[PDB]
């Protein structure tokens, strides 16, 4: 499997050949083939949206992996006051504040307004530095910069580095669908998602979405 | 400066190489916050120029209007309804929308007539706003003057440029505040002037965070 | 300068000025008189054109011509929407003993034991599983769409918003240059106001909680006394 090019993997697969605009050269990761909204056609607005994509594959992968950890923890014996994803936040509003692994003497955090403020802070400058750079780089790519960012060098080679961006903005993808998922069915169901499937796990067929279909209806 | 290479910018000193090549300093606001690339081409940018512009004074109208009749309210008039959020519901009142709270004033009472008029007058403004009319065949179509310079302020082209960039300042500050005013009446369900006294009361526990669990689905 | 017959529309087959009112340079426009200058991207050579891009979004011709496709698709998909939101309803209240007709509670009727028939005989159609059904879909829908971005077997080297061959112009109302021409404007303007109608279902779902034609209903019953305003007040911010 090829991933660039012509002859590459496209989205709708053998379904394929004329469905392809012409400024979606095999060129970049993940070319699949998808712009049927035509949003991508000027390349400087395309450079931007891959931009776009990749920063929020990333975060999404880092967000994925952290509503999924908590739980599976707390179910696997660790104290987690709140430990479904969407009620995480408001522990700060609780006796003990935010312990992090559930340990009153990790964190403690206590105010909100002193978090975000640290957080805006730090966030900023760290976002700055990713536009336009400062200690970890001047006039590296936007996008993968390297240097400071591969410790352990795992993409000098440029094949190697082409598959590597290939695996990352995929399980991004992936991701960002999942976080989606985490999204609706957490507005839909109320629950976790290891909840949700331990739920579709021991009633497939009447535990799926279906069973919240009723549950937006206006009914006067 | 507010113009040029050497313009101020959205993100400051890290802000050199985070601008696009077509964001030259050449337009008012133009302080190079095109991190999504949807003013590439010249034309949509010039069509979000004018979208930009015309929320902002829409909005900035706005702003003094949801803010006025609240100061007014507890200044001493009753104002059957303050409340910007619900100032619309004083049609179906027993009076009612009564201005100021005169009975004497407007004293209006079918809102399918009033949005008529509105319908009519609006479009009719708005194409001339597009096309011209009475007020300006093939002006701007954002800074026509001419009739909307009664005053004459903007005649030196200097002038011009810095009330330029204070019009869109003040108003992309209005439409923050605006969506501010939908957002947080949305949560609070208080006026916006009800806002700000209760953060002054307690500004530590009766900000935005105590309405951050509302929204919670809770099965 | 003419007669009275030509004036008051006789003699079909004299069209070529009938075209001008939807191609062309002085052709009607979004805000009619009001709307000097059209975007010149605009030149109107497509079907509907009246000059509305205020966003600017179709500036790039190939963005243009991936919204025109996303127009169409959109406004054949409301069309069918907007039948079949109304068919029935309208039925029902004629007396065809259908369980659930309104619309946004139409996919409900999927969970009752004595199934999904069709339009409430259940010899016919007589669904149970919703899985199924979805999965039928998913099938059928996906193959049919891929056909339509590619080719397929119903015509491989057609247009793609016009295929026109046997299987989807099989009337032949299409043969006429102008009559195509001036069937695209029907086309694109009843898709449309279907668009626009489909819209207006989903907010006054949304918002009233009836059925469209129940709207219809307490609407003409008495007007000014039941409106849109009627449920202004419903979104209140508590
Ligand atoms: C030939 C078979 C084939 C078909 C039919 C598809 C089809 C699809 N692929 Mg694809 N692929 C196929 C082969 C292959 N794909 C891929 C690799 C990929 C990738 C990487 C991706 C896709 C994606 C997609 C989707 C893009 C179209 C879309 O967004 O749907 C839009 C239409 C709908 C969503 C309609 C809904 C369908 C369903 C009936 C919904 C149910 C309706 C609800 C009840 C409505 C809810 C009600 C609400 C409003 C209240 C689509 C499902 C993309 C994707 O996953 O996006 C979603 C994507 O990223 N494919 C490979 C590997 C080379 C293939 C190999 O043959
Ligand atoms: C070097 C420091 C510096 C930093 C970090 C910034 C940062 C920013 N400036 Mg800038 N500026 C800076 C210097 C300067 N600015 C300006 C002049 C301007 C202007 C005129 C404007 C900006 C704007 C912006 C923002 C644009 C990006 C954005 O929209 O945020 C995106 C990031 C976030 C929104 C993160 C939010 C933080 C917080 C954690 C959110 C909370 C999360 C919620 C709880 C989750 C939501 C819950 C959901 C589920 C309901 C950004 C905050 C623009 C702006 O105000 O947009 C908002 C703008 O119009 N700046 C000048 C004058 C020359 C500067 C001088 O040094
Ligand atoms: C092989 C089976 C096949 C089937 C069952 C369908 C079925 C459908 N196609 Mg379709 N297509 C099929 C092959 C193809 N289509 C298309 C190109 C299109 C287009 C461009 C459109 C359809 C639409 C439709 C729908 C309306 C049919 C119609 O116009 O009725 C008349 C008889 C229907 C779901 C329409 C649609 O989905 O709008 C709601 C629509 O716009 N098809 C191509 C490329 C030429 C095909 C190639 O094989
Ligand atoms: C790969 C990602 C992923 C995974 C593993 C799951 C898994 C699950 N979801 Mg989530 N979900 C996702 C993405 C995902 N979802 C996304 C993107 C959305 C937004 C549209 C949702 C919205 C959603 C809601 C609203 C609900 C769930 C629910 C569920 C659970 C029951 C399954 C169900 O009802 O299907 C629903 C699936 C979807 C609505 C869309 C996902 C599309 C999948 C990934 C592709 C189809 C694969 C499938 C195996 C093929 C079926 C063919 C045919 C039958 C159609 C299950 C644990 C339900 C739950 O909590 O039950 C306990 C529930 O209420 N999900
Ligand atoms: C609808 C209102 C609106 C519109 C159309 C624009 C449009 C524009 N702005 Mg302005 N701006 C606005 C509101 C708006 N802005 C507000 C409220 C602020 C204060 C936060 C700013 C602050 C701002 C700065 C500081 C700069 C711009 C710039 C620009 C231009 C390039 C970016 C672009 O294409 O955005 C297109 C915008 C849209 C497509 C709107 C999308 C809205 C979605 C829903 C997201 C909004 C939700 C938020 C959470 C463009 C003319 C840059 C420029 O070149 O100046 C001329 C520039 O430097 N804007
Ligand atoms: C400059 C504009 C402006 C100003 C002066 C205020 C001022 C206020 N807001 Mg509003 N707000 C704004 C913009 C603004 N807001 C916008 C743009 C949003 C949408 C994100 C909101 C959403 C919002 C909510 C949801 C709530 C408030 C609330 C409040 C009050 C408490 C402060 C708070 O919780 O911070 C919240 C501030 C934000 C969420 C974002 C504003 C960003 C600021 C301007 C930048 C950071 C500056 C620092 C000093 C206070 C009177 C709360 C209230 O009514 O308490 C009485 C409340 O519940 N605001
Ligand atoms: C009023 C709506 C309307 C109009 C005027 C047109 C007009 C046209 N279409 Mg479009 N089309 C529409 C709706 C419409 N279509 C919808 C809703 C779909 C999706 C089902 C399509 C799918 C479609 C395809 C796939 C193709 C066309 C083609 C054509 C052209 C020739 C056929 C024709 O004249 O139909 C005139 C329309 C009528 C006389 C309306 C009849 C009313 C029906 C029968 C009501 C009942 C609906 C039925 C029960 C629903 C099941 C389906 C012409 C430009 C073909 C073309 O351009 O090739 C040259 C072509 O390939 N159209
Ligand atoms: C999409 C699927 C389309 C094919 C559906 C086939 C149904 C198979 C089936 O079980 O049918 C079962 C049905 C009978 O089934 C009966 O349906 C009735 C309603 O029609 C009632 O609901 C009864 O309860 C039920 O017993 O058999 C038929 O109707 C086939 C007879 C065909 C008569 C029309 C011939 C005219 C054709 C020429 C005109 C068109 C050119
Ligand atoms: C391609 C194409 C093509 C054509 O042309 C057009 C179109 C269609 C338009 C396109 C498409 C697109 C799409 C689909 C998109 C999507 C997106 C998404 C989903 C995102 C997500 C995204 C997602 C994301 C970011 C996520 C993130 C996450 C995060 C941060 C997290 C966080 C957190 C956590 C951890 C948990 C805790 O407790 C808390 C918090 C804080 C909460
Ligand atoms: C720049 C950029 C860049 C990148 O690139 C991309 C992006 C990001 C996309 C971008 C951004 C954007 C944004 C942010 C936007 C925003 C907007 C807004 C906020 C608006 C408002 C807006 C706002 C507005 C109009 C407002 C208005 C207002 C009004 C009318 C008012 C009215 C009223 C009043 C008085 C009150 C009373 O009782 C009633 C009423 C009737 C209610
Ligand atoms: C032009 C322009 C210009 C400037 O520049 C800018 C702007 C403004 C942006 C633009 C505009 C635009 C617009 C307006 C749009 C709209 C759209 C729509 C409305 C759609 C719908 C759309 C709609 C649609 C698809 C619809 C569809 C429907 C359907 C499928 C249905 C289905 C069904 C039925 C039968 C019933 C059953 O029981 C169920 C169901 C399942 C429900």
């Amino acid at each position: 499997i090829e991933w660039y090019g012509p002859d590459r993997p496209k989205f709708l697969g053998p379904f394929s050949e004329g469905d392809t605009p012409a400024y979606l050269t095999g060129e970049f990761p993940g070319d699949y083939g998808w712009d049927t909204a035509g949003l991508s056609a000027d390349p400087e607005t395309f450079k931007r949206y891959r931009e776009l994509e990749l920063i929020h594959a990333r975060w999404a992968m880092l967000g994925a992996l952290g509503c999924i950890t908590p739980e599976l923890l707390a179910k696997n014996g660790i104290p987690f006051g709140e430990a479904v994803w969407f009620k995480a936040g408001a522990q700060i509003f609780a006796e003990g504040g935010l312990n992090y692994l559930g340990n009153e003497n990790l964190i403690h955090a206590q105010s909100i307004i002193a978090t975000l403020a640290f957080q805006v802070v730090v966030m900023g400058l760290a976002e700055a530095y990713r536009a336009n750079g400062g200690p970890l780089g001047e006039g590296l790519d936007p996008l993968h910069p390297g240097g400071a960012f591969d410790p352990l060098g795992l993409a000098d080679d440029p094949d190697t580095f082409a598959e590597l961006k290939v695996k990352e903005i995929k399980n991004g993808r992936l991701a960002m669908f999942s976080m989606f998922g985490f999204f609706v069915q957490a507005i839909v169901t109320g629950k976790g998602p290891i909840q949700n499937l331990d739920d579709h796990l021991a009633n497939p067929t009447a535990v799926n979405a279906f069973a919240y279909a009723t549950k937006f209806t206006p009914s006067a | 400066e507010f113009y040029g290479p050497n313009r101020a910018k959205w993100l400051g000193p890290y802000s050199e190489n985070a601008t696009p090549a077509y964001l030259t300093g050449e337009f008012p606001g133009d302080y190079g916050w095109d991190t999504a690339g949807l003013s590439a081409d010249p034309e949509t940018f010039k069509r979000y120029r004018e979208l930009e512009l015309i929320h902002a004074r829409w909005a900035m109208l706005g702003a003094l209007g949801c803010i006025t009749p609240e100061l007014l309210a507890k200044s001493g008039t009753q104002f059957g309804e303050a409340v910007w959020f619900k100032a619309g519901a004083q049609i179906f009142s027993e009076g009612g929308l009564d201005y100021l709270g005169n009975p004497s004033l407007v004293h209006a009472q079918n809102i399918v007539a009033t949005l008529a008029v509105q319908v009519i007058l609006m479009g009719l403004v708005e194409g001339y706003r597009v096309n011209g009319g009475p007020a300006g065949e093939g002006l701007d179509p954002l800074y026509p003057g001419e009739s909307f310079d009664p005053l004459g302020l903007a005649d030196d082209p200097d002038t011009f440029a810095e009330l330029k960039v204070k019009e869109i300042k003040n108003g992309r500050l209005a439409m923050f505040s605006m969506f501010g005013f939908f957002v947080q009446a949305i949560v609070t369900g208080k006026g916006p002037i009800q806002n700000l006294d209760d953060h002054l009361s307690n500004p530590t526990v009766n900000n935005a965070f105590a309405f951050a669990t509302k929204f919670t689905p809770s099965a | 300068k003419k007669t009275i017959r030509e004036k008051a529309g006789w003699w079909s087959n004299g069209g070529n000025e009938k075209l001008s009112a939807f191609y062309g340079p002085d052709r009607g426009l979004w805000l009619g008189p009001l709307s000097g200058t059209t975007p010149a991207y605009l030149t109107g050579e497509f079907p509907g054109d009246y000059g509305w891009d205020s966003a600017g979004l179709s500036a790039d011709p190939e963005t243009f011509k991936r919204y025109r496709e996303l127009e169409l698709i959109h406004a054949r998909w409301a069309m069918l929407g907007a039948l079949g939101c109304i068919t029935p309803e309208l039925l029902a209240k004629n007396g065809t003993p259908i369980v659930e007709p309104v619309w946004f509670k139409a996919g409900a009727q999927i969970f009752a034991e004595g199934g999904l028939d069709y339009l409430g005989n259940p010899g016919l159609v007589h669904a149970q599983s919703i899985l199924a059904t979805l999965a039928v879909q998913v099938i059928l829908m996906g193959a049919i769409e891929g056909y339509r971005v590619n080719g397929g077997p119903a015509g491989e080297g057609l247009d793609k918003l016009h295929p026109g061959g046997q299987f989807f112009d099989p009337l032949g109302l299409a043969e006429d240059p102008d009559a195509f021409a001036e069937l695209k404007v029907k086309e694109i303007k009843n898709g449309r106001l279907a668009m626009f109608s489909m819209f207006g279902f989903f907010v006054q779902a949304i918002v009233t909680g009836k059925g469209p034609l129940a709207n219809l209903d307490e609407h003409l019953a008495s007007p000014f006394t039941s409106n849109a305003f009627t449920y202004a007040q419903k979104f209140t911010p508590q």
